[PDB]
RNA sequence: CCGAGCCUGGUGAUAGCUGGUUGUCCAAGAUAGAAUCUUAGUUCAACUUUAAAUUUGCCCACAGAACCAAAUCCCCUUGUAAAUUUAACUGUUAGUCCAAAGAGGAACAGCUCUUUGGACACUAGGAAAAAACCUUGUAGAGAGAGUAAAAAAUUUAACACCCAUAGUAGGCCUAAAAGCAGCCACCAAUUAAGAAAGCGUUCAAGCUCAACACCAAAAAUCCCAAACAUAUA
RNA sequence: GUUAACCGUGCAAAGGUAGCAUAAUCACUUGUUCCUUAAAUAGGGACCUGUAUGAAUGGCUCCACGAGGGUUCAGCUG
RNA sequence: ACCUCGGAGCAGAACCCAACCUCCGAGCAGUACAUGCUAAGACUUCACCAGUCAAAGCGAACCUCAAUUGAUCCAAUAACUUGACCAACGGAACAAGUUACCCUAGGGAUAACAGCGCAAUCCUAUUCUAGAGUCCAUAUCAACAAUAGGGUUUACGACCUCGAUGUUGGAUCAGGACAUCCCGAUGGUGCAGCCGCUAUUAAAGGUUCGUUUGUUCAACGAUUAAAGUCCUACGUGAUCUGAGUUCAGACCGGAGUAAUCCAGGUCGGUUUCUAUCUACUUUAUUCCUCCCUGUACGAAAGGACAAGAGAAAUAAGG
RNA sequence: CAGAGUGUAGCUUAAAAGCACCCAACUUACACUUAGGAGAUUCAAUUGACGCUCUGA
């Protein structure tokens, strides 16, 4: 059976616990599904976001219209829509305690695999479906092979190792210098430069 | 203390005939705690009959038939299923 | 901040993979024994030492 | 939350290459530190503000000198980034008390005793 | 609606090296943070206090539960047989001696 | 000027409310919390002032502060100079933005609510004008001097040319379904052309392709300094 | 239950009777239809889920009267 | 809805820490009856009051439980002792409505109008190719989604004004934007022609009169070339109206024991200013008729543009 | 029947030990506990000669 199953909005047993909105779970790089489980394309999270339903029921639909059914399958790798959004009723005041919950998402960072292609391949083929679907998604994302991704990573550590800027970032927020480290973060030691918010930046380092 | 290198030395949540049937029963439990294999319940179940039950669990072939042997080697036996005899016994598998 | 252990940490082997597998002390007085020889022990941690701390013979034996 | 900032003790290690930028030795380090203060305590910490004081920094870009010790420089490291230090280097031999009087710390940091405002 | 209880206060009032008269309390606890050790007492609500004068030290000690005490017994039991618990202790080692001999009189 | 007249007296009624509080000069000087018919106030605490007595005060370094991140506490040396107590008090106890960690709300607000740290309510220079961003604090005169923060950058979608015969209108399935309605097989002739990758055919046909040969913007009075790519950091 | 005479059943003290009714009568509400206008959220006449009508809290007719409030034929007039 | 007390998260590692933030609970039980006396030394819910722990000693043996509670004066008691859902839980010994008949002190520390921020909602544009369009994603529609922009809406916020800034409509006069309703100039068409649909550019000029209606709106009648969408304190009360509507009188329905109320209905109901200052006070469009022509185009039905001539209309100026 | 490793009772950086093990009682049974039980340097002066394991024939 390959093609992408059913991901129902919801868990079947509901939470009636109101999640109180830690962003945290956007912010920063994927500590979880980083690196491939036996597909050799996927679609690659650059940026940090909460997975509607609506968005997971795009995926699976583009994804089975232009899927070689015989040759090639289609696994999921974000879980199921399980952090509870609360909304007040329409146009109320502020107060009164907190609002019910509307609808249930799926927390995605930068670096999470979130859909993943294997099989007998066309490079040409898996990439346009696959380059739509991220460009659908609600954040910045791309259509990756293992071997690109490879080469992409090499990349970046050359550019690491590389930079004739005497100073990096990571330098400046360690050792202090100036008294930077009133205005970073203290996350921004752990991400260094590269991530802001839910955003990512490739390029710098 | 969290930071200090004696961190979590206090952590220990992660470590954590009816006569005759009867005897036999025993000395089947006695056998399987001998030879380190899972005895998980025992039951007594209603001229009279008597049955006692030694509920077993994980065990090899080899090893396996070993211990069937041993059993084999009075009253009646029922676990492929291997009966056997000399009131009742059923030792139970689950392998 | 994590430091790591200086000297190796207690309750480290005996863990394992599975725990259904072990002896367990079912009684107290071998917990107790155990206890008794972890505090002859030295330890890197201070801890409490610290702060205030023929043959013929034998056969003619049997014999008898 | 903002905090008083601790930094790792890798930072303050000199590689061979920095040794050969700057001037310093590693065998026979420097006695003592002339530092002065190049930035404002104004919008820092009060922690920082505290510790220019306890150091004497108060008059900006005129400068103090410390011993070079641990305790000194744990001090001298919670602001460094308010104050510039230099090794207080003596090319002829420190003031004696017929000495006491003639002296100037110039630029480059060095403390001088004939000091005599005519030209070679 | 709900309840909002105010802070208790509790934790260690004593720090290791700290100078302890009998009857200072060291630390209060819900539950055990730390135990009583060597001279050091336990109230009602668990509170750990100084039993002499002296200087407060901290010490991770093999525990062992009172045989009576059940719960404390069964865990013991469950665990496997290299395992040992380990707790941390709070003891005071006392400083000034007891007792002096002093000359009454020569009779 | 009747929801209960007018005048005099009690009556200088009473106001946690508003308004107002008059010579000079100097100094120290800012909003942890409590209860409270209480949140327009108050009284304790906290901070603040003065006069005393005193010995330590801040910075802190190894050790140390359960189990179920940033940091903090404790803290000897050390850099420094003050902090604790006693004696008198008043006044603040309706705060704002910025950075950070969070919470509610729209992962809205110059929105609301905690915590850590700045700043402002106190001069100056800058960021156009500017409270809260940055530089900077102890004072006065000079028709002296060195500095700090401090002046935004960009400009972007061409692309191939030629040549296309056959077993073959594969079969199975289809009224018919011929490389291309959907499955099974995907074999092969000459150099070389997939049992066919887009169109297109009612089905055929014709077009190709694969293969040989050739080599970013859009608002309501009227744009908004003027301008300038080139003589040496 | 059978728009329902009628049936079954409950509660009540009595269970809104005559009349009148989209009204000076919570809303739905430009209720529906006939008349009036070239055209009518207006006016008149009918109908009735008025679920919030109604009998000296007076209910329903109707003669005269009214600087009361609505609609209008004709004429007339900046 | 809540108002006292406790446990968990926010508050991840000494305490402390809020919200009409998220979640559990309590306002008791059970065992004793040395739950006897006293007492060094501590902790403390950021004050005080209340709470907590407690060595030794003297008397005796050989407490559990998280919260499980409440001051003073007064009562009741020979005395020991015992008295509140004083639950608004630091408690006034005992207290309700209503006020468009209202008054006073204040407040922009707190609303309605207006502005301002935001933009949920709303409006628009791209991207994407699902799907409609006999076939054919892009003549024309358009799902799921994504990326921008606007500030018409209803909200939210409470930053200026409560020693008032006059609030819906309508008249008068209009300045502006264009996101073009009309009149031009083009590109596509599922455009033969006539009529269309859609897209680029264009803001010179123009954008009807009536019935109803408080009204914007809305419906209908007649027109038209068109009968634009908006902004300007919902443009404009020291230019006007006051029909609504922000008061005093009154009814009908309802709510209320009643005074009296209703984001219910209906009749009535005073709109004040002499201008100090700024500002300011003479710089062509379009429709239709005729011809072309009953020509092009089309099989027929119908049916054109451009060029030309004539009449009108409005606007400006005489 | 020729070689190599050796050779404390089940098992040990034991030196006649401690762990293991057995019987009875309490236990449905197991477990715990209480009573009891049994066991060893293969043998002659670090050397030799009997016992295993292993590899050859
Ligand atoms: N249960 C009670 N406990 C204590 N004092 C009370 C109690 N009930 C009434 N009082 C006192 O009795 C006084 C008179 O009130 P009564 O209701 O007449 C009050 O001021 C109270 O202090
Ligand atoms: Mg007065
Ligand atoms: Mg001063
Ligand atoms: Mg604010
Ligand atoms: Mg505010
Ligand atoms: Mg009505
Ligand atoms: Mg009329
Ligand atoms: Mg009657
Ligand atoms: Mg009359
Ligand atoms: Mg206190
Ligand atoms: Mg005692
Ligand atoms: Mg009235
Ligand atoms: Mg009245
Ligand atoms: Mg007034
Ligand atoms: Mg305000
Ligand atoms: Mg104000
Ligand atoms: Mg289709
Ligand atoms: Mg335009
Ligand atoms: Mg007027
Ligand atoms: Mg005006
Ligand atoms: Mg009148």
């Amino acid at each position: 059976k390959p093609k992408l199953r059913f991901i129902e909005r919801a868990p079947l047993v509901p939470k009636v616990r109101r999640e109180p909105k830690n962003l945290s779970d956007i912010r920063g790089p994927s500590t979880e599904a980083t690196e491939f489980t036996e597909g050799n394309f996927a679609i690659l999270a650059l940026g940090g976001g909460y997975l509607h339903w609506g968005h997971f029921e795009m995926m699976r639909l583009t994804i089975n219209r232009s899927m070689d059914p015989k040759n090639m399958f289609a696994i999921w790798r974000v879980p199921a829509p399980f952090k509870p959004i609360t909304r007040k009723s329409v146009g109320h005041r502020m107060g009164g305690g907190k609002g019910a919950i509307d609808h249930y998402v799926t927390p995605v960072k930068a670096g999470r695999l979130v859909v993943e292609m294997g099989g007998r391949c066309e490079f040409e083929e898996v990439q346009g479906f696959l380059d739509q679907v991220a460009h659908k998604l609600p954040f910045a994302a791309k259509a990756v092979s293992r071997g690109t991704l490879e080469k992409m990573r090499k990349d970046q550590e050359e550019r690491e190792r590389n930079n004739q800027n005497p100073w990096t970032f990571e330098r400046i927020a360690t050792a202090n210098m100036l008294g930077i480290r009133k205005v970073l973060s203290p996350y921004d030691l752990t991400h260094k430069g590269k991530y802001w918010g839910k955003f990512y930046m490739p390029k710098r380092v | 203390y969290k930071t200090k290198p004696t961190h979590g030395i206090g952590k220990y949540k992660h470590l954590i005939d009816m006569t005759l049937a009867e005897s036999y029963a025993q000395y089947v439990h006695n056998l399987c705690n001998s030879l380190s294999i899972k005895v998980e319940e025992s039951y007594a179940m209603p001229l009279t009959t008597h049955e006692r039950v030694v509920q077993i669990s994980g065990l090899s072939a080899t090893f396996a038939e070993i211990f069937l042997e041993i059993i084999q080697s009075g009253v009646r036996l029922s676990v492929x299923x291997x009966x056997x005899x000399x009131x009742x016994x059923x030792x139970x598998x689950x392998x | 901040r994590r430091t790591p252990p200086l000297g190796p940490m207690p309750n480290s082997d005996i863990d394992l993979s599975n725990l259904e597998r072990l002896e367990k002390y079912r009684s107290f007085d071998r917990y107790r024994r155990r206890a008794e020889q972890e505090a002859q022990a030295p330890h890197w941690w201070r801890t409490y030492r610290e702060y205030f701390g023929r043959t013929q013979q034998l056969l003619e034996r049997k014999q008898a | 939350k903002f905090t008083r900032s601790r930094i790792p003790e890798k930072v303050f290690q000199a590689s061979p290459e920095d040794h050969e930028k700057y001037g310093g030795d590693p065998q026979n380090p420097h006695k003592l530190h002339i530092v002065t203060r190049i930035k404002s305590t104004r919008r820092r910490p009060y922690w920082e503000k505290d510790i220019i004081k306890m150091l004497g920094l108060e008059k900006a870009h005129t400068p103090q000198v410390h011993k070079n010790i641990p305790s000194v420089n744990a001090k001298l490291k919670v602001v460094k980034h308010l104050i510039r230090i230099k090794p207080l280097k003596l090319p002829q031999g420190l003031p004696a008390e017929e000495n006491m009087s003639n002296t100037c710390l110039k630029s480059t940091g060095e403390l001088v005793v004939q000091w005599h405002l005519k030209p070679v | 609606l709900g309840g909002k209880s105010s802070g208790r206060r509790q934790g260690i009032k004593k720090m290791e090296g700290h100078y302890v008269h009998a009857g200072n309390i060291i630390a209060t606890q819900r539950h055990f943070r730390w135990h009583p050790g060597a001279h050091v007492g336990v109230g009602k609500n668990k509170c750990l206090y100084a039993l002499e004068e002296g200087i407060v030290r901290y010490t991770k000690e093999v525990y062992v539960p009172h045989p009576r005490n059940t719960e404390a017994v069964d865990l013991i039991t469950r665990l496997p047989k290299g395992a040992v618990l380990y707790k941390t202790f709070v003891h005071v080692v006392p400083a000034k001696p007891e007792g002096t001999f002093k000359l009454v009189a020569m009779l």
